[PDB]
DNA sequence: TAATTCCCCCCCTTCGGTGCTTTGCACCGAAGGGGGGGA
């Protein structure tokens, strides 16, 4: 539906393109030969100033090859929520994808969605395509088909007004309330509805508190460990005083010395306990503002994540052990909890989150294609001093 | 002639009108020269003759044509080229003669007046305009346009590389199993036929490119072995690189040394061993290129080193995709390592060196896999797949180390070869408080205004020690602090910090830094038994 | 003098950004300079 114009004062994407595998090149040439025979696609030349990055993927369990654009760039240049899908059994997502190779883009900016194929060995310069009908990754995409798309799914959406469906970029979210057994017939009705005209369970979801640690004696050592715990979260936490704590923390001690507790301190620290067991209040989502989401790593196949929008105010704490790649690869499992993370992020508040990934940049960009099988790509950032003593969380 | 091909639209950026610049006084051996070339190609319509409707100019000139008696004629199309559309470049790479495979009959081409055969936007022809001066003076000088791709504007080499592809692809899809590499107007063709029926194929594909308007002289093509290919020297089994030569003085400047690493770096894709960071240093500090450098005795070693290493020949071979590919790693000190990937023992596919230092402070299973990824790049651009991996480093080692690092590191597919020097961690630091040793409270504080301070400590014992220092920051008093608790201490100790940057530096391990107090820090570390550090709110 | 353009690599230097609290010190990342190679 005519998309039209960019971002008042903006130009359009400039990103080059990154070497690619042998397989990953014989399928994007197969995959694109096919997709210029059918006016999907076109050939351009160099006059065209733009250009995003392209890869492929192979989705699990279908031993088949889809076609991937980064078109993080277009989006942020580009101008122009269900409350219930988090209280819901079973959710279930499904590509839809496919039906946007039929609407043609408008021609004053289809320049900008230019991309290139390498060779092995830079045998050839690159071959440039220019897309003729809605890519799939464009955030303004979506946002075209949405007319098209509100009558698709109605014979099958009055009918039973349980079921929650939103959608995100290519993605389908369905959920419903219904059996294992009978929630998966349904999904199987709707795709026999999609076919004729032309397992997530987030009731599971649960945060992560902070522990004190419980013990019968006390060294120097261990109460100089609770009390830089205590301090930290006293900004999460305001109220806490840790003020007899840190009386009994006076002079030169040798840190294996056990100090006993004094009736004050011991009440005291219960109390502490107390303020530690109850939810933060003060914390509210402001639409305007983004999210951010960082990820520190536990060892032993164990991470930890907080989503916030303000510093000390978080909205969301998690946890993720490792089930691929068993303390075997790193790579593999922090691109995992990246997908878990953002999937979590869109059934809630409906915004990506940026990430603080704590990787080096070269072996991120190096490996992480390797192991992706979602259809979006958050922005990230990467981290590199160490984070903290990291046993906050 | 001139090809029958589609021009290329191009426009002016909004708001340019275009150059006008005059000419600067040319010679007259250059303006000979450039009279005669212009003729003939006025004569084959190359150029057109422009009168008093164009006013835009442009310096011309000219230079010589590599080993050969003929002259290159180019434009300074600087401002042109400030007021002209930007392009996007399709060459991303230079092709490598370790990704070619073995061949029964190859052949080399190229093309003659590559650029003048490509005809140019007819819209754009007005701004190329330029006057070729008299000799000495006489008339007020004859004023041409461009009618095809010039050389020197911004614009031309992404146009003829377009226009090359177009015009190979129909050849190409007829004969899918011949090799064609294209590089400009550079061609390599190789196939597995026999001699006999290669050559009717090759003229084949010189009719074709003639039926486009562009010719392949006698003269530039190669039938026999070895075959001169993009710098390097290709036989039927083995490949070289071009002779390499070194320049030999007794009095060395800062240019000198930067042609001399400038060629060890590209020497070293080939010979096994060069070292360049002796020689590299010396650049450091220096401003005018004609000072004369004296060499020290760490540089002298390098070049006598590399120059025995460049002393024996040595050749390549070509990739067999039915085999395996090995990459193993050395490490040669200081910072520096080399591999070498092949396939066939003492056979290399090719050689390289890896010395880049990143960060303040590093050790070396870091620069291991910093290496480790560079090589993996690499190998993907030119093979399309990752090698095995012959790492000096232990299982365990490794083991050890990426499971207590706070940072996500993997390294492929490797095993462990046992050749010393191994890289291993110097010293690791206790995860609990060793009973029965002193606990060194320190502490340290400095004056941002005098830029004065003071770092002490105290023990659970009774010991103090203070020591006022000067001409610190903040953050230098906590390091002085920790270095006095590890000098005046016994072989087992506790520390009990303020500061959480002298931490995070201390319990990433580093063994070399930029810091001098952080090396003397470092050699504290490995001289201790076992160590203990703690963190305390101030 | 002496004059040009595009691409790949290496090595050294400046400045901007960040962000921890230390409000400017310390660390990192891009762009620019020099050199090699190709056309
Ligand atoms: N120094 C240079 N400046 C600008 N363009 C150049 C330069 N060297 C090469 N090129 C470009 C323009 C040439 O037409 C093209 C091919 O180079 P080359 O084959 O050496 O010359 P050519 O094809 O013009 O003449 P020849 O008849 O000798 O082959 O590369
Ligand atoms: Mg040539
Ligand atoms: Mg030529």
């Amino acid at each position: 539906t005519v998309p039209v114009k960019l971002k008042p004062g903006m130009d359009g994407p400039k990103v080059k393109q990154w070497p690619l595998t042998e397989e990953k090149i014989k399928a994007l040439v197969e995959i694109c030969t096919e997709m210029e025979k059918e006016g999907k696609i076109s050939k351009i030349g160099p006059e065209n100033p733009y250009n995003t990055p392209v890869f492929a993927i192979k989705k699990k369990d279908s031993t088949k090859w889809r076609k991937l654009v980064d078109f993080r760039e277009l989006n942020k240049r580009t101008q122009d929520h269900p409350a219930g899908l988090k209280k819901k059994k079973s959710v279930t997502v499904l590509d839809v994808g496919d039906a946007y190779f039929s609407v043609p883009l408008d021609e004053d900016f289809r320049k900008y969605t230019a991309f290139t194929i390498p060779s092995i060995n830079n045998e050839t310069p690159g071959i440039r395509y220019q897309y003729n009908v809605l890519p799939q990754g464009w955030k303004g995409s979506p946002a075209i088909f949405q007319s098209s798309m509100t009558k698709i799914l109605e014979p099958f959406k009055k009918q039973n007004p349980d079921i929650v469906i939103y959608q995100y970029m290519d993605d389908l979210y369905v959920g419903s309330d219904l059996e294992i057994g009978q929630h998966r017939t349904k999904i199987e009705e709707l795709r026999q509805h999609l076919l004729r005209w032309g397992e997530l369970h987030p009731d599971k979801w649960t945060v992560q508190p902070i522990v004190l640690p419980e013990k019968d004696s006390w060294t120097v050592n261990d109460i100089q460990k609770l009390v830089g715990k205590l301090n930290w979260a006293s900004q999460i936490y305001p109220g806490i005083k840790v003020r007899q704590l840190c009386k009994l923390l006076r002079g030169t001690k040798a840190l294996t010395e056990v100090i006993p507790l004094t009736e004050e301190a011991e009440l005291e620290l219960a109390e502490n306990r107390e303020i530690l067991k109850e939810p933060v209040h003060g914390v509210y989502y402001d639409p305007s503002k983004d999210l951010i989401a960082e990820i520190q790593k536990q060892g032993q196949g164990q991470w930890t994540y907080q989503i916030y929008q303000e510093p000390f105010k978080n909205l969301k704490t998690g946890k993720y052990a490792r089930m691929r790649g068993a303390h075997t690869n790193d790579v593999k499992q922090l691109t995992e909890a990246v997908q878990k993370i953002t999937t979590e992020s869109i059934v809630i508040w409906g915004k990506t989150p940026k990430f603080k990934l704590p990787i080096q940049k070269e072996t991120w960009e190096t490996w992480w294609t390797e192991y992706w099988q979602a259809t979006w790509i958050p922005e990230w950032e990467f981290v590199n001093t160490p984070p903290l003593v990291k046993l906050w969380y | 002639p001139i090809s029958p091909i589609e021009t290329v639209p191009v426009k002016l950026k909004p708001g340019m009108d275009g150059p006008k610049v005059k000419q600067w006084p040319l010679t007259e051996e250059k303006i000979k020269a450039l009279v005669e070339i212009c003729t003939e190609m006025e004569k084959e319509g190359k150029i057109s003759k422009i009168g008093p409707e164009n006013p835009y100019n442009t310096p011309v000139f000219a230079i010589k044509k590599k080993d050969s008696t003929k002259w290159r004629k180019l434009v300074d199309f600087r401002e042109l080229n400030k007021r002209t559309q930007d392009f996007w470049e399709v060459q991303l790479g230079i092709p490598h003669p370790a990704g070619l495979k073995k061949k029964k009959s190859v052949t080399v081409l190229d093309v003659g007046d590559a650029y003048f055969s490509v005809p140019l936007d007819e819209d754009f022809r007005k701004y190329t305009a330029f006057t070729i001066p008299s000799i000495n003076n006489e008339t007020p000088g004859i004023r041409y346009q461009y009618n095809v791709l010039p050389q020197g504007w911004k614009g031309s080499p992404a146009i003829f590389q377009s226009s090359m592809t177009k015009i190979l692809e129909p050849f190409k899809k007829q004969n899918p199993d011949i090799v064609i590499y294209q590089y400009m107007d550079d061609l390599y063709v190789g196939s597995d036929l026999e001699i006999g029926q290669h050559r009717t194929k090759i003229e084949e594909l010189r009719q074709h490119l003639l039926r486009w308007g562009l010719t392949t002289p006698d003269k530039k093509h190669q039938k026999e072995p070895p075959f001169l290919w993009m710098g390097y020297e290709l036989h039927p089994d083995k490949w070289t690189v071009q002779p390499i030569v070194l320049p030999e003085k007794d009095s060395w400047t800062v240019n000198d040394i930067c042609k001399l690493v400038g060629k060890l770096n590209w020497a070293s894709q080939i010979y096994p061993g060069i070292k360049v960071r002796q020689l590299s240093k010396l650049l450091r500090g220096t401003k005018a290129l004609t000072e004369v450098i004296p060499l020290t005795e760490e540089a002298e070693l390098e070049l006598a080193e590399n120059r025995e290493i460049l002393k024996e020949p040595v050749h390549g071979v070509y990739y067999d995709p039915s085999k395996d590919l090995i990459a193993e790693i050395q490490k040669q000190g200081q910072g520096q390592w080399t591999y070498q990937i092949y396939q066939e023992p003492f056979k290399n596919l090719k050689t390289g060196k890896y010395a880049r230092m990143r960060g303040a402070h590093t050790n070396d299973v870091k620069q291991l896999t910093e290496a480790v990824q560079k090589i993996t790049t690499e190998s993907i651009v030119i093979w399309g797949k990752t090698p095995k991996f012959k790492l000096p480093i232990q299982k365990e080692t490794w083991e050890t180390w990426w499971t207590e690092y706070w940072q996500a590191t993997w390294i492929p597919e490797w095993e462990f070869v046992n050749t010393p020097p191994l890289v291993k961690l110097w010293y690791q630091l206790e995860k609990e408080p060793i009973v029965g040793a002193e606990t060194f409270y320190v502490d340290g504080a400095a004056n941002r205004e005098t830029k004065l301070g003071k770092a002490g400590y105290v023990t659970n014992k009774g010991r103090q020690k203070v020591v006022p220092l000067t001409n610190t920051t903040n953050q230098k008093t906590e390091l002085q602090a920790i270095y006095l608790a590890l000098q005046d201490s016994g072989l087992e100790v506790n520390i009990v910090t303020n500061s959480q940057y002298a931490l995070g530096i201390i319990q990433a391990q580093p063994d070399k830094s930029e810091s001098e107090l952080v090396n003397q820090i470092i050699e504290q570390l490995i001289k201790k038994e076992k160590v203990y550090l703690a963190w305390v709110p101030a």
